[PDB]
Order: C-alpha cells, then sequence, then structure tokens
C-alpha cells in the first residue's frame, strides 16, 4: 500500500510502497499505516531521497558486491543533473542513503564527491596543504624548503 | 568542550556487560558444600508424584500443543512429532512394569523434555483448562490462592524438567550414551533450564558433546555408497548437530570449558558451508552473533572489515528469512518467523552497539535506537491473541538484558531526549515480559533500578578532572561490580575449600561507594 | 595384509609387519579392551536393584576392617595415591568422620565427596591385596548368603574381583548421590584417578570414558594455565596449584591409557612435548609411550631421526630409572620402582619393535627379544619376593597383551628358536597372571591360542602370488579380525537404532576361511 517516511523535522512524506522498498532498512522494518522515524535527516533531504527512488523505481542497479559493476559504473544523467547542490546538502543525501542504507544512491551520489576530489586544479591543492594539521612545523619547513626551487 | 571520557567508558561497557549480563546474571551459582544437601530419599518420593501428576489425556494434550505450536524448537531435535506419538503410547504402555529396559527409558527421558518444554511455552489459559491447581498445593504445603499465573507454572516446569533429569539418570546415560541424550537436552534447553541449574546444565551439555562426538560423523553430506537408511540418519544427526551447536554457544563462559562450536561464518575450521540451508539458518544467525560478542572478553577492536562482512550478511538473511514459506495454517510457522526474525534483530543490535563504541561511525547511535525499537516492536507485538507465548523463548530474556542494559548505562552519562524516551519504553517492556522467566526477571528490574540509581548519583557528585584520566564514585563502583563477580566466578577458592584442610586466607569517593554497595549491592542478581 | 601359482619371495612380511601396526591397535588396544559391545532393547537399569546393593555392600564392611585396609594401602601402595591424593594419612580423618555421620539422616554434599573419595581407596585396598591379606580381613559367608553363588570358592578363584567391582559400583553411586555433574569438585578427579589405578576402564570401558569426560571438565572449570609455584601469591594456593600438577600428569596419564574411538575429548592436547620429582617421571615416561603408540592408527611411518631422538630420550629415562635408590623394607617405594622400571622397558620394547617393524635395522630383532626378557624377568620375580600384588596393576596386562600377541604373530611368520623359547615363556607367564583380571585374562589366553592356531593353519596352506600381490587364507583371516571389530565399534547402528522407527536393513580358500572363522571367532573376546 502506502509508508510514511517520518522525518527528523517531523513532516510525513507517503512513499509508495515497492518504490520505498529501495531502501533495505525500511523493506527490513515492514517484516512485523506503517510509519518509521528517520531522525538525522532533514525534510527536504528526504525530499530528495524520495524523488531519487522515485525515478529509479524501474532501473536496475549491481548486486551490491561487485569490483568491477559498482567502482567502473558512470553516473546517471539525471543523477549528475540532480546532485548539482549545495556540497554540505550533497553531504546530507550521502548521510541520508548511509542511515537508510538505500546503497545505489549511496554509489551514484558518492562517485560525484569522487568526481570533485580528484580533476581538481593543482595550484589548490598548494593552497590546501596543512588545513588539517597533519605535520609538525619543523616538517612542513622541511617540505616547503624541499620544494622551494621550482616555485 | 563536551565529555571526553566516554569513548574509553564505553570499551569499559563491552566488558561490563559480559562480566555483568552474560556470565554474572545466567550463567553463576554460587554454591557451598557444607549446606547443600544430597539424597535418594527426597527425589525419588517426589519425583513420582511429579510423574503420577500427570494422566494420559493429559499428556496427550500437551503433545497436541506441541504439534500444533512449537514447531520450531523440537523439530530440529527430534524430528516430526507423529513419530513419537507412539513413544507416549508405549509410555502409558509400559508404566506398571518392573524391568525397564534402557531402550525404554531413553525414551521415556525424551517424552518428558518434551512434556517439560510444553509447560514451559503454554499459555496460562490453556493450561487451567487442562491442569488442576488444588492436588499440587494439597502436596507441596505452600501458599494456597496462589495460581498459575502468581508463580506455579515456573515450579511445574521446573518439576518436570527434574523428572526427565531422573528418567535419564535411571538409564545409568553416563554408561550407555545414545542420541536420545542429545534430543532430551535440546529439548530442555528451549527453557529456562539452563539457567536455573547453570552447572548442572554445562555438564550435561559436555555429555552430549562426548555422546554426540563418539559417532566420529564430521561429514553430514549423505556420501554415494551409504545405506539410505544412514543417508536419512546422517542428515537427522547434522540437525541435531547445528542445534547443538545453537545450543552450545549460549553457555559459554568460565565454567563451561569443553565447546563444540568450531568453525566460522565469514572470512582451523572444520564442519561448515557443506550443509544445506534449511535449520542451520538457526546456527548461521548465531555464528554471526559469535564474531561479535568474541570481543567482549578480549581487549582488542574488531577490524571493519568483520564489521562490513558482518553487516552484508546481515542483510542476506534478512532476505532469507523473508524468502520462507507463508505456511499461516500452522501456527508455528509464524513462532519460526519470529525466532529467525529476533535473532537478526539482536545480532543487528549488537553490530551496531560495536559500532557506537569502537568506531562511532554515520550515525551509529540513532541505528542502536532503531534496533532497539524494532526490538520492542517485535516483542510488544506478540502481545496479542494465539501467540502470547512467543515471549517466553531464552533469546528475548537475554536480548532485553543486553538492551535494557546498555540504554540503561547509556541514559547514565549522555543526556539525550530519545533514550531517555526509549529507557521509560524498555522499563515499560520489562514490566511487560512474560513472568516465567522467574527470578531473572526480578533480577533484571533490579539491574535497571541499580543503573537508574547510579545515574542519579553521576549527577550528585561533580566530575573530578585529573588532566589524563578523570575520577568519579560511579566509575570505581562498575569497576568494582567487574571485580565482584569475577570474585565469584573462580572456583580456586572451593579448590582450596575443597582439596582437605587448606584454609583460603587472600576520603569523599571511597565512603559514597561504600554506602552504594552496601545499599545496592551487585551481589543480588547471582543467588 | 600384502603389498596364479605358488611363491617363496618374501614381499609379504614388510607389508605384513605394517599390517601388524594396525592389527595390534584394532585387537589388542582397542577391541580386547576399550569395546563393550552394548544393546539398549536388552539391558537393564532402574533405582531399585542397586540401591539396596549398595546399602548391604556398605553394611558389610565394618568399620575397624576399613583402617586395615587404610593401613595396607598406607604401607603397600605409595605409587599410586600420591598422583591422586597425595598424602592418606590426612586421609584417616575423613575416614573417622564417615565412620562418625554414617548414623546421620541427611548428608552434605561435601561429605558425599568426602565418602566417594574413601570407597574409591577402598576399592584401590581391595584390588591391591593379596588373598593372604584379604582372607584374614573380611569373611566369605554373607556374601554367598546375599548373591547367592556356590558356597566352596575362595577368594582368589572369581570373588576379589566382585567384591572390587561392587565396591567401585558403591563409589559411583556416592558419586550419583552428589549430584555430582551439579557440583563440579575436585573430588570426582582424585576418586576416579583412585579407581583408574584398578581394572575399572576395563570393566566399564564407556561409563570410564564418560567419567574421564566430567573429569577433564571439571579440571578445566578450575582454569589452571601454569603449574608453578609462584613467589607472589598466597603459599596455599601454591601448594593447592603444586596438587593441581600432580594430578594433572596422572589425568593425562589416564587420558592416554583410554585413547581409543568411544573416548573422543582429549586433555593431552593443550600439553606440550619432549619432541614431587618421581610423579614426573612416569609422565615423562607415558608421555614418551603416547608418541610411540601414536603411529598405530595413523599410515604415515615414523622417520629414523624421531626414533633416534626417542631412543636418546628413553637412555637418559634408563639412567634415571636405575639411579632410583629403594629400601628392602619400606614396599612403596620398592613398587615405585617395579612400576617405573616396567613402564621403561615397556616403551623400551615398543620402540625397538618399531625398528624391526618400520624399517628393520639390522641387530633389532635380538634387542625386541632382549626387553620381552626384562618384561619376564620382572613380572617372574614378584612371584620370589611374597610382594604378588605388584602384578596386578593394569600396565602388566597392557604390555604382557602387547608382548604376548607381536611374539606369537612373529613366531606364525619367521621361525626361531629363541623366538620358540621367548613364546613358551609369554605362554607360561599367561597362564600364570593374577586370577583378578579375570575375564581379560582368559581372552588373553584365547587369543594366543588363535595365533597360535594360525600358525598352523599357515604351516599346513601353501602361500599363492599374483606377481606382487600374495594371496592366503591366513592374510583373509587377519583382514577380517579388524573388519569386524571396525564393525563393532561403529557407532552408526546404535545412532540408526536411537533416531527412532528406523530400522538397519543391513575353491578352498573361502571354505578355510570360513571355517576357521566359525571355529575360532575373533568376536570372543568382546563383552
Ligand atoms: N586535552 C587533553 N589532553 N584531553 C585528553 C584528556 C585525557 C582523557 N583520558 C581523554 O578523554
Ligand atoms: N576510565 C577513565 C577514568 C578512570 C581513571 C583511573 C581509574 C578509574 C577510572 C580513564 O582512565
Ligand atoms: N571525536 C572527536 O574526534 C572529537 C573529540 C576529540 N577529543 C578531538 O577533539
Ligand atoms: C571505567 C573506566 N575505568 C574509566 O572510566
Ligand atoms: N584510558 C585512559 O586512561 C583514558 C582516560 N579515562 C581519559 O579520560
Ligand atoms: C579517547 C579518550 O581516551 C581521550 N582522552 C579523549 O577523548
Ligand atoms: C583530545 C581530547 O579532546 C579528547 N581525548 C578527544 O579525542
Amino acid at each position: 500500500s502506502n509508508v510514511v517516511l517520518v522525518s527528523g523535522e517531523g513532516e510525513r512524506f507517503t512513499v509508495d510502497k515497492k518504490i520505498a522498498e529501495r531502501s533495505l532498512l525500511l523493506k527490513n522494518y515492514l517484516n512485523d499505516e506503517i510509519v518509521m522515524p528517520v531522525p538525522n535527516v532533514r525534510s527536504s533531504v528526504l525530499q530528495k531521497v524520495i524523488e531519487w527512488a522515485e525515478h529509479h523505481r524501474d532501473s536496475n542497479f549491481p548486486d551490491e558486491d561487485d569490483d568491477d559493476s559498482r567502482k567502473s559504473a558512470p553516473v546517471d544523467s539525471w543523477d549528475r543533473e540532480f546532485l548539482k547542490v549545495d556540497q554540505e546538502m550533497l553531504y546530507e543525501i550521502i548521510l541520508a542513503a548511509n542511515y537508510l542504507n538505500i546503497k545505489p544512491l549511496l554509489d551514484a551520489g558518492c562517485k560525484v564527491v569522487a568526481e570533485m576530489i580528484r580533476g581538481r586544479s593543482p595550484e589548490e591543492i598548494r593552497r590546501t596543504f596543512n588545513i588539517v594539521n597533519d605535520f609538525t612545523p619543523e616538517e612542513e619547513a622541511a617540505i616547503r624548503r624541499e620544494n622551494e626551487w621550482a616555485e | 568542550s563536551s565529555k571526553e571520557y566516554l569513548p574509553d567508558l564505553l570499551l569499559f561497557w563491552q566488558n561490563y556487560e559480559y562480566w555483568i549480563t552474560n556470565i554474572g546474571l545466567y550463567k553463576t551459582k554460587q554454591r557451598d558444600l557444607t549446606r547443600t544437601p544430597a539424597n535418594l530419599d527426597t527425589d525419588t518420593e517426589e519425583c513420582m508424584f511429579w510423574m503420577n501428576y500427570l494422566q494420559k489425556d493429559q499428556s496427550f494434550q500437551l503433545m497436541n500443543f506441541a504439534m500444533e505450536n512449537l514447531g520450531a524448537l523440537y523439530f530440529g531435535s527430534i524430528g516430526d512429532i507423529s513419530e513419537l506419538y507412539l513413544r507416549v503410547e508405549q509410555y502409558w504402555d509400559r508404566r506398571a512394569d518392573k524391568n525397564h529396559s534402557v531402550d525404554g527409558k531413553y525414551w521415556d527421558a525424551l517424552i518428558w523434555s518434551v512434556f517439560t518444554m510444553c509447560i514451559y511455552y503454554m499459555p496460562v489459559e490453556k493450561l487451567a483448562e487442562i491442569f488442576s491447581v488444588y492436588p499440587l498445593h494439597e502436596y507441596l504445603g505452600s501458599n494456597k490462592r496462589l495460581n498459575w499465573e502468581d508463580g506455579m507454572q515456573l515450579v511445574m516446569c521446573q518439576n518436570f524438567a527434574r523428572c526427565s533429569l531422573f528418567q535419564l539418570k535411571q538409564c545409568d546415560f553416563m554408561a550407555h550414551p545414545d542420541i536420545r541424550l542429545v534430543q532430551a537436552y535440546l529439548i530442555l534447553a528451549t527453557t529456562t533450564f539452563p539457567y536455573d541449574e547453570p552447572l548442572l546444565a554445562n555438564s550435561l551439555l559436555t555429555q552430549c558433546i562426548h555422546t554426540f562426538k563418539n559417532f566420529h560423523v564430521d561429514d553430514f553430506r549423505p556420501l554415494l555408497n551409504d545405506d539410505p537408511v544412514e543417508s536419512i540418519a546422517k542428515v537427522t544427526l547434522g540437525r541435531i548437530f547445528y542445534r547443538l551447536c545453537g545450543c552450545d554457544y549460549l553457555q559459554s563462559g568460565p565454567r563451561k570449558p569443553i565447546a563444540l562450536h568450531t568453525e566460522v561464518s565469514s572470512l582451523n575450521v572444520d564442519v561448515y558451508r557443506e550443509e544445506n540451508s534449511t535449520e542451520v539458518l538457526y546456527w548461521k544467525i548465531i555464528s554471526l552473533d559469535r564474531d561479535l560478542d568474541q570481543y567482549l572478553n578480549k581487549s582488542s577492536k574488531p577490524p571493519l572489515k568483520t564489521l562490513d562482512a558482518i553487516r552484508r550478511e546481515l542483510d542476506i538473511f534478512q532476505y532469507k528469512v523473508d524468502s520462507l514459506e507463508e505456511d499461516f495454517r500452522s501456527n508455528n510457522s509464524r513462532f519460526q518467523k519470529f525466532i529467525a526474525l529476533f535473532q537478526i534483530s539482536t545480532v543487528s543490535w549488537k553490530l551496531f552497539k560495536m559500532y557506537l563504541i569502537y568506531y562511532d561511525t554515520a550515525d551509529s547511535l540513532l541505528k542502536v535506537i532503531h534496533y532497539s525499537k524494532v526490538i520492542i516492536s517485535l516483542i510488544v507485538n506478540n502481545f496479542h491473541a494465539k501467540s502470547e507465548f512467543f515471549n517466553r523463548h531464552p533469546m528475548v530474556m537475554q536480548t532485553i538484558t543486553r538492551v535494557v542494559s546498555f540504554i540503561s548505562f547509556y541514559q547514565i552519562f549522555v543526556e539525550s531526549a530519545a533514550v531517555k524516551q526509549l529507557l521509560v519504553d524498555l522499563t515499560e517492556l520489562t514490566a511487560n515480559l512474560p513472568t516465567i522467566f522467574g527470578s531473572k526477571l526480578d533480577k533484571l528490574v533490579y539491574l535497571t533500578e541499580r543503573l537508574s540509581k547510579l545515574k542519579l548519583l553521576w549527577d550528585k557528585v561533580q566530575l573530578l578532572d585529573s588532566g589524563d584520566s578523570f575520577y568519579h564514585p560511579v566509575f570505581k563502583i562498575l569497576q568494582n561490580d567487574i571485580k565482584i563477580i569475577e570474585l565469584k566466578n573462580d572456583e580456586m577458592f572451593s579448590l582450596i575449600k575443597g582439596l582437605g584442610s587448606l584454609v583460603p586466607l587472600n576520603s569523599d569517593f571511597r565512603t559514597i561507594v561504600e554506602e552504594f554497595q552496601s545499599e545496592y549491592n551487585i551481589s543480588d542478581i547471582l543467588s
């Protein structure tokens, strides 16, 4: 029939059952109206997750235990035109897919972060050198002295 | 600017859980030997009454209740019960004889263990329609108005278990090992017999391991050159073996050294993944629990690859238990569904508890709260009609002990708003569990009450920092509970009292600690 | 036993001695002693026949006779109880107490443990007392008045064995009154290590294996991983750990001496290997005997360097045994030196037998004949010193069984005059072993007679060949003598009987084989 995904703020999102069994956690929760709390997810992020499941009802995803079909799968055109959002709300979508155990949203929604870590400019790797500490200042001086000769 | 002691206090919970809620509460029987009686005139006139109290039609009503409502428990051990009606017939035929063969007395002990399981899993409304209250009170000499739901069904369950043991001891079962001993113990292990006598159950389990490994059967796959009777014999032996490993892991501890379970379900080993998943699914979900509860007493973190592997097998067994047959016209299918779903909820809770303690991953506290609500939603759902007795299986006592002890431990140190409502819900659930658990339910309520009073002591005394490590009376009380129960689970003192004439010889916070240990002692949970 | 016309080649002898290394195990180790072919539809068992039996056998032994038994044990058995119970002068107080609170109505569990320990000690006293001292203490007439046998017999013609077995059964019955599975304590281990110095583990092998599994369970219950006196502990606990060391040595000794297929749970696996100060000597010799006799059932023949290292260690322990000083008036030290010298001679004989079989080293049959004459000169010497009870210890049944079976098997195939004189000496010694062995001695005489008739069958029937394989009726009869006992020690049929309604549905060469198996059946050594 229909289930209710109660968000972390308090709203109620009526989702179709076959669509909302994309989430492994809810599909295991249904084995007892069936409401269920999703505590750490805002209403907009859960709306984005439900729109993802509404599109990818009919699609077919890899077997969650792959080396080739899971790492080397390209993102969909909708999934790349779907995650052009704020970066913090992107990580909150990934947190929502890691709570609800939605593995293909944690697949296609997290290869985008992989495409953003690589493919970045080598100037702002030199700029982001010790934004987290990770080195003593003696070793920072030695590292900056080793490649002082080029620039 | 937060609470920094908390990781090395949850790492202490991983030791406190084992030395209180696992070993100290269920598997500790502090017995003196200069006070315990020993006779064969007390029990030989008591078990004679408990074997004369049952009649023929009452026993067949118990067997009908087993055939209709308990097929998830005996069918691994004894097979289908339609072969066992003949054994109840032969027991009531051979009742008046005076020369009993051992091959008759083993079937008598097996069907009295089946009767013990039937008494333990029967609702009080169906029990009052079968038996009678008043001859039992005219014999035992107690409070007369002490009806079955007020703590009397446990007494008849324990005495039927003791009569099944007395009929085993008439077999000279040490001198004649046979598979009916293993079957009778695997029927008795579905009751609270492994917790009313935690030192007798370990020795009977050692005798069942000796009885099983007497056969020297390691491969339960029927070979090509086997007798077609011997093939079905080895199939039934394999079902008995995995039921025996399931009821063998649950009694692990310091008072049970000889273990049968030697295999691994993830990642030498001997005997696994050769057997068809029919009711080894109950074993596979417990080895997946053994891979989590082997890090309680151990002092090293489980690797995260192991926890991810356990999470993947949890999802696989979720989809496997949802792949089971929907035989709603037999009431035992819902009970098998409840067992194989409550086990996977228990292992899920323990998995995300160990994620919360050892690594603090993504929303693991919310996953602990979620699977605690799933355990509550599985137990509260059984409070309807026709399935009220599902909450009597000992795994719900074990699991509710672990869950309410962890939530009461976590309410002390972390001021949260969902954990508080969850703790109120589990307190309401623990005060609504079935009363056939007996003294263990009252000791669980006492342990939850002690942790709540320890929470009230946490807010009272201000925390004393020292830079490198902290100091508080609550910390020292929790340190001392493990030391007291390790002192109680050390049989060296009974050894010094046993070898002969040997005699055993060996501020602001201490006052509060000794007053709290005098008012709320931890030795109350042993008995 | 081999790896058409007649031949005279000798390819049969090297594969035939390797076949002896399997026949010795499955006949003289497992089939003769550790196989008790039971039947459960025919065996009676209850608690009305044996309770008044134990009442009679405890009311028979008067008070002052028990102190003479204990004085005999103190003066003449010092090399047996010291491994188990230490000093028996500490145990006179327990005998005084048992003759005080015998008249009471309620016995404690500790009291009945001390009673079971001292009744096992009384069993050891009866088993090792000569008939001259035993006729002075006990009377014969009430035992005939109760049991109802022919009143003409003395103690020596099959009556001391009956009183020994009934005292062992009374010790076990007083263990059964303790509910010793529900109260594990070290007196169980001490009582069984006293009872295993008699022929209790051969008259009831499956019961003794279950008692030994309970003793391993009760010993590992205390969790002692090191038996060394540490300076930090209480000096009472250090004496307790010394006591557990000297009990663990005797317990792994009795663990080895019952290493059959009807005893699957081992203690000796948790010990290292060699590849007071006199009890550890017996431990080293028995461990070396284990390292020799583990190559019986397996197929991998041992290396030469392994047997040579065993030979160097054997010479070291031969020097250690030959240096034990002894007083001729102190009979305990004489029996001590007899046990040490007989065990080291048995290990020497087995080592040179493995030299003769596995490699056929030049000048090695002479060493086998030499150590067989050493064993004969040890056993015959005890008839000429009025210490006739030295030949009642169960190692002189095991050793003489192995020796007379190997010398008969070698006189069948390879004739020699020294081997024939040695076989005549073995037969004369086997006819003069003490009557307290009872049935096992007569079955050893039967086995020697059967291997003597097999020599006549080897002589009157000519050997065949097939180029590489050799055929003979003696070879097929010796194949089937292993196959019959491997069928008897197959516990699959008891499993099929235990799982319910499953009933099991199963030239002159063959003529001579079937006539010899009908005349001298191998299943006459079973019980």
